[PDB]
């Protein structure tokens, strides 16, 4: 009765949501063809959370997988986790459209599958007891996922009044500009819809990902396939207080409420420490819980690139530390004492902040209940570093004579370009303005 | 400790009264209070009680579909108090882990009077 | 024989009072008659003597643990008059 | 002793009663000309309630079969169910008429065979001292059963109004329009007699069957003959506390008494869920009582069309929910708590309403008494949608000007055409006024 429909979209965005469901099948003790384990009732006392209750004695996802190219969805039927998905109830078979590239391509193409894109998500919320909302699992990389992914931010904001909108925006490799070059454009276009039509977002970047991909995995080839494993894990980690009972803030509309002071300051930084083959073997000899929430305030587990000097030009207001698995609970309240002792995150003097600590039980399967995982879902005002990063690459691109005539043949015959520069400079000043 | 294990499941109900009346499991209780919320906003009545009795039963089927088999749900009930009508109507509704058998040797009347006080906070 | 005195008297009086609702209908061209409307007026009293008598039972039904299976049955037919 | 005399009439009207009686012999566990087992009397504790009471060891129908075409009953003369009827009494073999495809052909043959049509149904009532009534097993379809049936709706109403009159009105097929074209005309004349010279009608829509026949049976093209199968089952389904002895509402005028508050608001929508034969391979392990009567509040169990956007603009007043077979009888009072609590229908809040649940045993033949059956006999006030649907097809025909002197050469020498548009807006408004 807090059920969320994922709107998986994009060429990359279906892939990052694919392993999110494959992650869920391993903790719910299901198989992608039935129910097998009895650990499913004894471990989780509420299996429904993003699943519709059974009509074949099998829990059905609430997932939709739409993309312009049919190639990405044909890259799922060769896997037999496409028998967890049904052929026309979850993905629609042969979803067509453009090639595609440019943000304005996919934005006008949802207006002609306008009937049909909302008849597969209104055709699943038609069973739901009371729908919480919608999580739009889409990508800013390419023009396919970013173009159409921005359209569902409009139409769910005038046909749904009190439903949660929130996207896991994955900004592409910023050092690359030869992989995609329409990148400062499709990013700032989407950033405008997230500050006057979205509520809250979860920011992620790839150049800071690869900072961890060469330190904890030590693979020297960056690709889409090795980067969906890091992404699916924090998706399931962020809602384990709805998957299993919490206590207080046991809703997702509980967690998010305390992570936001005002809109256009709702961009949350994620951090996720364990990605090593040494962490599994050092939790058997005990690892402490009094230092897995003092290691998250070291900035090198974060997937959002920011200064080493913008971390004392900005003050934290809400920081949430959800530890899962092993957790020693006669000293977990003692671990939250020790944050104020180090002062590695500052706090606002004029208003009251929050050092939020939370806990939740995992899978009743042992090597996924005895390892220390520390999830951070921060709210730091140093998120303006990515906005300056996209915005300096945007004014730079238009002075290199590009997308001033290569963007004005896709139904765009007016200026709306300096509407994107000025609206980003208002957002970036108002984030900083909220602290004194 | 062996005659309880066969008949009463005594030290499990030591855990079971902590999961509802103190809300160890909040999802069960949020999913109750949700449907219940347009019903508590109005002033109390004497036509009040008949739908509080089935807003529980509509809640424990709505929040499970694989944990109805236990006898824990049947041994917890809805407790009502005679509250006068001038008030929101929220300090009327309360749950209690219904016992009256030889299972009430670790529960007594001075116990559930104190469970009534922790329930309101 | 629901509870000794009170409730049992409310109920057999109920079926006596609509047995006179039969003798109120059994008139042929009843309502266009003076006695047709005369007889009507007595029974609309005899009925609210029963809706109020049933109502005192409901306060005691609200009051906790009279006999629960008595109160679940008597409120079930009442929400079944409503919905 | 509630002996019912059936008036099976019309081309299609013989066909829907033909299998009604053939079902009843199958449920009495007896051959169609004898009594062949002792399981018939011990299992079925009252077999006679339409049948003529026994004195030859075989129970014989109380049926009259009239049609203008003698061809439907000659396809019964050589069929081996002519010993479950009579070809000199029950049905007159070689009963003439026209084709017929006129309402005024049959209306005027009942005005010269007027003595004989009422002396073939009081020779079928001579085995009961006190008669229940007449059930008009006739159709608004074609001009035979609909042309002659309006004469019987008046003359059995002024010689027998005390008794039950009730028809199963099977609406003309609206996908026919080139085979029958007198269709808006003969339908509104028989409906005009049904709102003041009849107690009850039971509305049945044909085009709304064939909607369900392609979703639960999945036959490639539902043709008339596989449409008579769906009616005869629901006919034997409505008598299940009248045949097998109940204890509450054990007369047919018992059930109908709380499903009709006021005349011309008596039109019952019928629903029947076990059309899906995937209910049966799940009720062999039991399908719960907690969901067999929630599916009688599902707006897709209906055999009749009604509004959907008029289900929040109107309210239910009386809905009867017959579950059959296996029921588990001690949690059926637990299920009825749970109808009102989700709110799966609206119901009027100003005055009297009733959500009636009933239960009944079936046949001593277990391969049709171990599969959950749900009969809805609704009365919802959004039934005024059907009277608009027929009327939009009536005034559209009078605007091409047909049947304004091509219909006044036989027994009409007046103009009662705008009386039928008017009588329909009278009906639609008095239904709509009753609630508030």
């Amino acid at each position: 009765p807090r059920e969320i429909i994922t709107l998986q979209l994009g060429q990359c965005g279906n892939q990052i949501g694919f392993e999110f469901w494959k992650q869920l099948c391993a903790e719910h003790g299901i198989s992608p063809e039935g129910i097998v384990e009895e650990f499913a009732t004894e471990g989780t006392d509420r299996k429904d959370v993003f699943f519709y209750q059974a009509d074949d004695e099998h829990y059905i996802p609430r997932a939709v997988l739409l993309d312009l190219e049919p190639r990405v969805i044909h890259s799922i039927l060769n896997s037999p986790y496409a028998n967890l998905y049904n052929p026309e109830n979850i993905y629609l078979s042969e979803h067509g459209g453009g090639a595609g590239n440019n943000w304005a391509s996919g934005f006008s193409q949802g207006e002609k599958i306008h009937e049909d894109i909302f008849d597969i998500i209104d055709r699943e919320a038609d069973g739901s007891d009371s729908l919480e909302g919608f999580v739009l699992c889409h990508s800013i990389a390419g023009g396919t996922g970013s173009g159409l992914g921005s359209y569902l931010l409009e139409r769910l904001n005038d046909r749904y009044p009190k439903k949660l909108v929130q996207t896991y925006s994955v900004f592409p490799n910023q050092d690359e500009m030869s992989h995609v070059v329409v990148q400062p454009y499709n990013s700032l276009l989407t950033l405008k819809r997230l500050t006057q039509n979205a509520d809250c977002v979860v920011v992620l970047d790839n150049t800071a990902l690869n900072r961890i991909a060469t330190d904890r995995l030590h693979i020297q080839n960056p690709s889409f396939s090795q980067i969906n494993q890091l992404v699916s894990t924090i998706m399931s980690a962020s809602t384990t207080t709805l998957r299993y009972p919490g206590y207080m803030n046991n809703d997702l509309i509980g967690l998010i409420a305390s992570l936001i002071p005002t809109p256009r300051l709702h961009f949350l930084m994620t951090g996720y420490t364990p990605l090593t083959t040494d962490q599994s073997v050092a939790s058997v000899r005990k690892t402490t819980v009094l230092d897995v929430m003092r290691r998250l305030l070291q900035p090198k587990n974060v997937m959002v690139s920011t200064g080493r000097d913008r971390q004392t030009n900005h003050c934290y207001i809400a920081i949430l530390n959800i530890i899962q698995g092993e957790v020693d609970p006669t000293q977990v309240h003692k671990s939250l004492q020790r944050i104020r002792e180090r002062k590695l995150a500052n706090f606002i003097p004029w208003g009251p902040a929050s050092i939020q600590v939370a806990l939740s039980r995992k899978s009743p399967y042992l090597p996924s209940a005895h390892r220390v995982s520390g999830l951070m879902m921060a709210n730091h005002t140093n998120i303006s570093s990515l906005f300056e990063r996209t915005c300096r690459q945007y004014d730079k691109l238009r002075k290199r004579e590009a997308f001033l005539e290569q963007f004005r043949k896709e139904d765009i015959f007016k200026d709306n370009f300096d509407e994107l520069d000025n609206s980003r400079e208002i957002v970036q000043q108002l984030i900083d303005e909220y602290h004194a | 400790l062996d005659v309880l294990n066969k008949n009463y499941n005594l030290l499990e109900h030591m855990q079971a009264m902590r999961r509802y009346l103190l809300l160890g499991q909040g999802d069960f209780i949020r999913h109750l209070m949700d449907l219940l919320k347009p019903e508590l906003v109005r002033p109390a009545t004497t036509l009040y009680q008949h739908n509080l009795t089935g807003i529980l039963e509509t809640a424990v089927r709505a929040t499970n579909a694989q944990f109805d088999n236990p006898e824990i749900l049947k041994r917890l009930d809805v407790r009502l108090l005679e509250v006068s009508p001038g008030d929101t109507g929220w300090d009327v509704f309360s749950l209690d882990y219904h016992v009256d058998g030889p299972i009430a040797t670790v529960f007594t009347r001075e116990c559930m009077s104190h469970y009534l006080r922790v329930f309101n906070f | 024989f629901i509870l000794l005195k009170p409730v049992f008297h409310c109920l057999n009086e109920i079926l006596e009072l609509c047995h006179s609702f039969c003798s109120l209908v059994s008139q042929n061209l009843g309502p266009l008659d003076e006695r047709g409307a005369g007889q009507l007026d007595i029974l609309v009293k005899g009925f609210s003597c029963q809706s109020s008598l049933l109502f005192r039972i409901l306060s005691s039904v609200r009051n906790h643990q009279i006999n629960p299976d008595l109160a679940q049955l008597l409120l079930r037919l009442d929400y079944n008059k409503y919905y």
